């Protein structure tokens, strides 16, 4: 099998800039016919894979003039003349020389942008959970910037870490934010021997945690 | 209009059998040969399987891990590829796309929006539905709203916020998989004056169990 190689796992840019994304293949991909064949893939969040551009420099339709590849046997580059916040997404480098047809791990572009802290909200458990045995607490921590951020649980002071569930978007291809969520699950019961649930972040736009809490009797 | 439209995805039994379609239109489906690309965690995007024209003999290539287990085939009069899987293994889980190759060479030139097959023995169940609403009066700005949908196998479901009125602030997180049961979060941000003056209402759909779902996020 031929062996593609896409060194960086994401690459950071800042809008308006030139920026190019490389790819390796252990095999040459110049076909017998003259012709080689890699091609560049986009995969945005969240949606199927659309080609870019096939036999290392040809854009297909609809893409954008920004676009430009280079390269010859075995190392190509895609690269970008202006990046907007728009493209973020995984490139994909991918060889349709021999079968199978393989693809590279492919780079993540991540765009650049100003700090931005997160606006942090809790929510109690509903009623109609409680209602029904259970109580989960949840956290959103949404549009911050850099996408690194720390979620801490605490009931009553106690640090909680068994029964927490994570999620996080990709990048927001407008605003360049990143967002997340934590759940903290416990039953009804579980909920009810404790007063107060605190969520705590940390993130670097902030010397301190970005505390926000509530009690469950209020 | 160039099309691809795969269906007949989602959950089906370790060692089960499942068929996925592939409808084609807007291109010329006869002189284009039809590939089935898989996208897992574990091995990002994998070619699954070709099969040609019938200029070049309808011939079929298959990726190893596949072989003898998966049939792709097509159907020139009704624009269509199907891929017949077998003996499914976890290691089938993914998202499958279908993509075709015009031979006016232009590699994977179309892909089709993906179908979701996740190999488990586990049971379809639906959805919990519960709105998340502020705890304190809303002001400052802006307030975020949210729904927990808890409780459902297998993904997907579809999250909307008042039918798809309200979504520039929208942030719908990826499900956690947990004891053989999904969790997810939708949160919505609104100016202060839109809510709770207007009424605001998170749809949920889980088209694996049929289950529709409409909260209204009310101010506790």
């Amino acid at each position: 099998d031929i062996v593609m190689t896409q060194a960086a796992p994401s690459v950071p840019v800042t809008p308006g800039e030139s920026v190019s994304i490389s790819c390796r293949s252990s095999k040459s991909l110049l076909h017998s016919n003259g012709y080689t064949y890699l091609h560049w893939f986009l995969q945005r969040p969240g949606q199927s894979p659309q080609l870019l551009i096939y036999r290392v420099s040809n854009l297909a339709s609809g893409v954008p003039d920004r676009f430009s590849g280079s390269g010859s046997g075995t190392a190509f580059t895609l690269r970008f003349s202006r990046v907007e916040a728009e493209d973020v997404g995984v490139y994909y480098c991918m060889q349709h020389l021999e079968y199978p047809f393989t693809f590279g791990s492919g780079t993540k572009l991540e765009i650049k942008r100003a700090d931005a802290a997160p606006t942090v909200s809790i929510f109690p458990p509903s009623s109609e959970q409680l209602t029904s045995g259970g109580a989960s607490v949840v956290c959103f921590l949404n549009n911050f910037y850099p996408q690194d951020i720390t979620v801490s649980w605490k009931i009553d002071g106690a640090e909680r870490s068994s029964g927490v569930l994570n999620s996080w978007t990709d990048q927001d291809s407008s605003d360049s934010t990143y967002s997340m969520s934590s759940t903290l699950t416990l039953t009804k019961d579980e909920y009810e021997r404790h007063s107060s649930y605190t969520c705590e972040a940390t993130h670097k736009t902030s010397t301190s945690p970005i505390t926000k809490s509530f009690n469950r009797g209020e | 209009e160039v099309t691809l439209q795969e269906s007949g995805g989602g959950l089906v039994q370790p060692g089960g059998s499942m068929k996925l379609s592939c409808a084609a239109s807007g291109f010329t489906f006869s002189d284009a040969w039809v590939d089935w690309v898989r996208q897992s965690p574990g091995k990002g995007l994998e070619w699954v399987a070709e099969i040609r024209n019938k200029a070049n003999n309808h011939a079929t290539k298959y990726t190893e891990s596949v072989k003898g287990r998966f049939t792709i085939s097509r159907d020139d009069s009704k624009s269509s590829v199907y891929l017949q899987m077998n003996s499914l293994r976890a290691e089938d889980t993914g998202i499958y796309y279908c993509t075709s190759v015009p031979q006016l060479g232009r590699g994977f030139a179309y892909w089709g929006q993906g179908t979701l097959v996740t190999v488990s023995a586990a049971s379809t169940t639906p959805p919990s539905v519960y709105p998340l609403a502020p705890g304190s009066g809303g002001a400052g700005s802006m307030v975020t709203l949210g729904c927990l949908v808890k409780g459902y196998f297998p993904e997907p479901v579809t999250v909307t916020w008042n039918s798809g009125a309200l979504s520039s602030g929208v942030h719908t997180f990826p499900a956690v998989l947990q004891s053989d049961l999904y969790t997810l979060s939708s949160s919505v941000t609104v100016p202060s004056s839109t809510w709770p003056s207007q009424t605001v209402t998170c749809n949920v759909a889980h088209p694996a169990s049929s289950t529709q779902v409409d909260k209204k996020i009310v101010p506790k």
